[PDB]
């Protein structure tokens, strides 16, 4: 690479496009938010007044900001808390004044520099350079925006004629304007066209002001080498002494900057931009990952810093927090660290079984942060056994909702209008892991039962409700429902089909509801009496149904031992797989109701979890992105539209010392509604492997051998048999696909 | 909670019963339970993450008894036959019985155990052979057990049923490569007299690594305080890359700190940066262990009053780019001098104040010229970070610069 600011201040558009490219696919999460308040500003503020402590660009080449606060909407009259960020550079002897605009917006109103911040900018020049001769400058304006997260633009402004090279005003300025008059819905030509008092443009003239960057005390020229190590304590060490101290000092430093002339920034995505852009400023000469999560109730963002492919070096997890306390902040990143597998690829492209923690609070004045260390290794959370360990233990709910939220996928969004997705998630993951548990109950008395698993179909086919129920033989009976905000009915369940010595047997009920603000409640277990006393008390209260039992499934992990290692590109075992899958769930279909995709991959999700082989499975993985280029015509623009690739399920094992082949499996999966269907479905499913087949940086840091392998499913709904359930390649080779390195 | 913050509860909890006169023992016993239980992941907590009242108290009167010590350290063949009876104290024995025999090496009592499970696991069952029902079940039960460690799968065989048995070599190479201290001593004491200076050389060597887990240190106290020429060993670990610092990082986290003072006294090499480390570890350490202070302290002070490592220690104070290598050390000294969630005598403090003075004086001698900016930066530690026992809300700047006043 060449360095994103080395290549914007040199006015090399096509290396920033390149090496901004090169970076969007190291933080594949950066365009989620560029439309998030002030974040893309501040991350484009940070890379500039960081670049001379890293030696990027000398002290000769001067640079100079101002934050293009939006102010006011047009529309609404309310406030914002966007803006436009306006940064030029220059080196003295030199007689070019090279002018930039960022934004969030492609054409937002005073994008375009101003002749008050032209006048602005010469003024902060000139502390250095007082006599400096301002006809003989060349401003070159150029502008950088993204938006939607689909596209990325890096445009040069054709030269102008003089007192149209600048525009009238600039985004505060426009807000200034409407303030000082009465109206808020004033549009640009009525601003411009107006005569202003003096009164009004001296207050114009007191508002653009421009400030400079420059070195400080401490340089950062080799903070990414103190972190591409694999000792936990030399990466704790330089994150709490050296880097972390850095980036307070500077965010502190520039505090005032960022609160002046705007109201309710959003500090949660400016505090992550100018996290980011630390990072960018050494995205072109290291390998880095940057995982980040800023859905709502989640401010967590997980790096790794590599020189090429180390497999040990140690990952960190900053927790922001905006008004918290930095102890609560670094207990929300040692939570996110615990669970990183399910969440985040950082725990793919490294095998460190430790993390460094950090919770980071800009706005204290004492304690703003603190680092602890905390083990990474990825868990198995056996649902069915911690199901009946709840029973009489307090807090196993809290893990049970946890490992069915957390394992929702994060490209769905947990709202009102995707209640139905995450509905359809949490129950197909809750049935694959519940119908494919091999193993037996281990019983508080030193005691082992094996389980008989059953599902129930209610009477209502179109009910959103998942009833299963766990029978351990000689032991307690535990039925579960996983409801919806509406299937609260509570008819009983008959378990007369069960065959139930009486003992000492009790049959217990734990009920989960999602409810219309997407959280899944637990309620406390209920004890419904014996057995014999449970089908006597409610005789007449039996829900209309037939309950199910589920066959037995252990073949299918005997399968996946054979699938995930030695064949692994063999599509003979994968097609006898699937085979047997769908030889287990061809009795259920009808009970299931598998009516999405998201239920389909979930079941399969689940399978693969709770089956010992994959080590690791992965729903709606983001692999990377593609980046198609658009040129146009001096006036040059250089538009870039950004597609996602995503694998629908990505099964894994883990690097050994033997074999750090990961025997990469991936799945793309469809629903065929109808047998008609059925074709347009798999037709779909190859083209998206033909264009899966295009992404190679994404798949090389998952493993260390040079292939993939890849296979369209489809479920069939109206399958008469089982063995056209799920539809499987008969092979008439497109699977494996080699990568290039 | 969090599984750290449910390993802590428990392992707070067991440390009650310790009970002994000398303040030293009691707090090095603290730490091995939570070495017992787990810190940074979990060890023994898998089986007494449920335990409540009563299975509390049958713990609670494994570990207050003087039997089941050796110093600071667990008696590994003490706790194997407690964890294997019935009921002790008349407290029954909460713990799963089998597992606890394979865990601790009880092998007389691996396979009685084994069937009695096996039985009562079968006996819950309805085309194939009883023999091949009795080989199905028996794998059936084994893989369940196994999802709690390699061990359970250890000692009986699969085919036949019967308890397996090992060569002394075979059982030790095992032992390492499942993480299973207790499995280690075990064979070790039935390995050949002249097998076990190489068997433990190898062991320490392959644990000294980068990606070290806790676990690995209980192996290696142990596999170093046999080793009758710790010389020969120390250079078969420089030829490994960061062989002596993981070594040294491991013992002193897991506070095994007698094991490191007998290897520091021994060639009174290392890297600077390994010499850096080494003082950050032990610092972190005697704020996670506060009761641990002094040890944790001594043996600062030997890394650091070390002639031969004179070269070292001018660099660790030698401020460069606006920060100084032992900024943190000294910062977390000072915030376990001023700890009031401990009782500590006046005396204690003072020798704990005149400790870091000696250090800020050695600094001050060494870079006059860039002594006014370490101290910028020592509060800048103090104010900018913070550390476990750290009170919230109070400027602990303050204090460093009390002590910059009685300095000059």
């Amino acid at each position: 690479g060449d360095g994103l600011i080395r290549s914007l201040v040199d006015g090399d558009l096509e290396g920033f496009r390149q090496g901004f490219e090169s970076f969007l696919d190291q933080c594949p999460s950066f365009l989620y938010h560029v439309s998030a308040g002030r974040f893309l500003p501040v991350f484009f503020f940070s890379m500039f007044s960081t670049a001379h402590d890293a030696n990027i660009l000398n002290a000769n080449e001067r640079v100079y900001f101002r934050f293009d606060n939006h102010g006011v909407n047009p529309r609404n009259g309310e406030n914002r808390n966007t803006a436009n960020l306006k940064v030029a550079v220059y080196r003295d002897g030199q007689q070019v004044v090279r002018c930039y605009s960022i934004s969030d917006r492609p054409n937002s109103d005073g994008l375009r520099f101003s002749t008050r911040e032209r006048n602005a900018l010469v003024q902060e020049i000139r502390r250095q350079n007082p006599n400096l001769r301002e006809e003989d400058l060349n401003f070159e304006q150029y502008k950088v925006c993204m938006h939607g997260a689909t596209v990325f633009e890096v445009i040069r402004e054709k030269d102008r004629q003089g007192r149209d090279k600048f525009a009238k005003y600039s985004a505060s300025e426009i807000n200034l304007i409407r303030r000082l008059l009465g109206d808020h819905r004033l549009t640009i030509k009525e601003i411009e066209g107006r005569q202003l008092n003096q009164n009004q443009l001296r207050q114009l003239g007191r508002l653009v002001n421009f400030a400079q960057v420059a070195q400080g005390q401490q340089g950062i020229d080799n903070f990414m080498e103190m972190l591409a190590s694999d000792r936990r304590q030399d990466v704790r060490d330089r994150i709490r002494r050296e880097i972390l101290p850095y980036i307070t000092d500077i965010y502190n430093n520039y505090r005032q900057v960022l609160e002046n002339n705007i109201e309710n920034r959003n500090q949660r995505f400016e505090g992550h931009g100018f996290l980011l852009g630390f990072l960018a400023n050494f995205s072109h000469r290291y390998t880095i990952g940057v995982d980040l999560d800023l859905s709502p109730r989640n401010s967590h963002v997980a790096f790794l810093v590599r020189h090429q492919v180390e497999r040990e070096n140690i990952p960190i997890v900053i927790n922001l927090a905006t008004r918290a306390p930095p102890y609560i902040a670094l207990n929300r990143a040692r939570s996110h660290a615990e669970r990183l597998h399910v969440f985040s690829f950082i725990p793919i492209h490294t095998e460190s079984r430790n993390t460094v923690c950090v919770g980071l609070n800009f706005n204290l004045n004492l304690d703003p942060f603190s680092v602890d260390t905390v083990g990474l290794q990825q868990d198995r959370f056996p649902l069915v056994q911690r199901l009946f360990e709840c029973l009489e233990n307090e807090g196993i709910r809290e893990n049970i909702r946890d490992f069915l939220l957390h394992h929702l996928p994060a490209e769905i969004p947990r709202n009102a209008e995707n209640y139905d997705r995450i509905f359809d998630c949490i129950t197909g993951f809750a049935f694959g892991n519940s119908a494919f548990d091999r193993h037996p109950l281990e019983l508080e008395e030193e005691d082992e039962a094996p389980i008989t698993k059953y599902i129930f179909r209610h009477g209502d086919e179109g009910l959103r409700c998942l009833t299963m129920v766990f029978h351990a033989e000689g032991s307690d009976i535990v039925i579960l429902h996983i409801r919806a905000h509406d299937a609260q009915q509570q008819g009983a369940i008959n378990l007369q089909t069960l065959n139930v010595n009486g003992n000492d047997v009790h049959v217990w009920e734990v009920s989960c509801t999602l409810n219309n603000q997407l959280e899944l409640d637990i309620d406390l277990p209920n004890d419904l009496g014996l057995y014999h006393d449970y089908q006597n008390n409610n005789a007449n209260n039996f829900l209309a149904g037939d309950l199910v039992q589920v066959p037995n499934t252990e073949n299918v992990h005997n399968t996946l031992n054979q699938v995930v290692n030695d064949g692994w590109k063999n599509i003979a075992q994968h097609r006898g797989l699937f085979q047997e899958i769908s030889g287990a769930l061809m009795p259920l279909v009808d009970t299931i109701n598998v009516n999405s995709e998201d239920k389909f991959r979930s079941i399969l999700h689940g399978t693969f979890y709770a089956s010992d082989n994959p080590y690791k499975v992965l729903a709606m993985y983001k692999v990377g992105q593609t980046y198609s280029l658009k040129r146009g015509q001096g006036e040059r623009v250089i538009l870039t539209r950004i597609t996602e690739q995503r694998l629908d399920l990505l099964l894994l094992r883990q690097p050994r010392e033997n074999d750090l082949d990961t025997h990469p499996i991936g799945y793309v999966l469809r629903l065929a509604n109808n047998a008609e269907e059925v074709g347009q479905q798999q037709n779909d499913a190859r083209q998206e492997i033909g264009r899966l087949k295009k992404q190679h940086r994404g798949f090389i840091p998952i493993t260390s051998g040079n292939e993939v392998v890849l296979f369209p499913i489809v479920f069939n709904r109206d399958a008469h048999e089982a063995g056209n359930l799920i539809l499987f390649p008969e092979g008439i080779e497109e699977h494996v696909h080699r990568l290039d390195r | 909670p969090t599984q750290k913050e449910l390993r802590d509860t428990m392992s707070k909890k067991l440390q009650e019963a310790i009970k002994h006169p000398d303040p030293a023992v009691v707090a090095g016993r603290k730490s091995a339970i939570k070495r017992w239980v787990g810190v940074l992941q979990d060890n023994f907590m898998e089986h007494i993450k449920y335990f409540k009242g009563d299975k509390l108290k049958f713990l609670h009167n494994v570990f207050q008894d003087e039997g089941c010590w050796s110093g600071v350290r667990l008696d590994n063949a003490a706790l194997g036959q407690r964890f294997t009876e019935e009921k002790i104290g008349g407290i029954d024995n909460p713990l799963r019985k089998y597992e606890m025999a394979c865990s601790y090496c009880v092998v007389d009592k691996i396979h009685p155990l084994f069937q009695k499970r096996f039985e009562s696991y079968r006996n819950k069952f309805p085309g194939k052979t009883e023999t091949e029902f009795g080989k199905y079940v028996r794998n059936s039960l084994l893989d369940s057990i196994k999802r709690k460690g390699p061990v359970f799968d250890f000692w009986i065989d699969r085919e036949s049923g019967e308890l397996k048995k090992y060569d002394a070599v075979e059982g030790f190479d095992s032992a390492v490569k499942f993480k299973w201290s207790e499995g280690v001593e075990y064979f070790y004491n039935h390995l050949k007299e002249e097998d076990k200076e190489k068997k433990l050389t190898e062991a320490i060597l392959a644990l000294s690594r980068v990606q070290s887990v806790e676990k690995d240190a209980p192996i290696l106290d142990f596999c170093v305080n046999k080793i009758v020429d710790k010389d020969t060993l120390l250079q078969k670990l420089s030829q490994k890359d960061k062989g002596v610092y993981s070594l040294f990082v491991e013992l002193i986290e897991s506070c095994f700190f007698d094991t490191v003072h007998d290897l520091v006294q021994c060639w009174c090499i290392f890297s600077q940066r390994d010499y850096e480390l080494f003082l950050s570890s032990l610092s972190d350490t005697m704020l996670k262990n506060p009761e641990l202070s002094v040890q944790a302290r001594s043996l600062i002070m030997e890394f650091w009053e070390c002639g031969s490592l004179y070269q070292y220690r001018k660099a660790a104070v030698n401020t460069s780019n606006y920060t100084v290598p032992t900024s943190g050390v000294f910062a977390e000294l000072i915030v376990n001098w001023r700890r009031e969630d401990i009782y500590k005598t006046d005396e204690e403090k003072e020798i704990e104040k005149k400790e870091i003075l000696d250090m800020m004086s050695f600094a001050k001698d060494c870079f006059p010229e860039k002594f006014e900016l370490f101290k910028k930066l020592i509060i800048r530690d103090l104010r900018l970070c913070g550390r476990e026992g750290k009170r919230v809300n109070v400027d602990y700047g303050l204090f460093a610069e009390e002590l910059f006043s009685e300095l000059e």
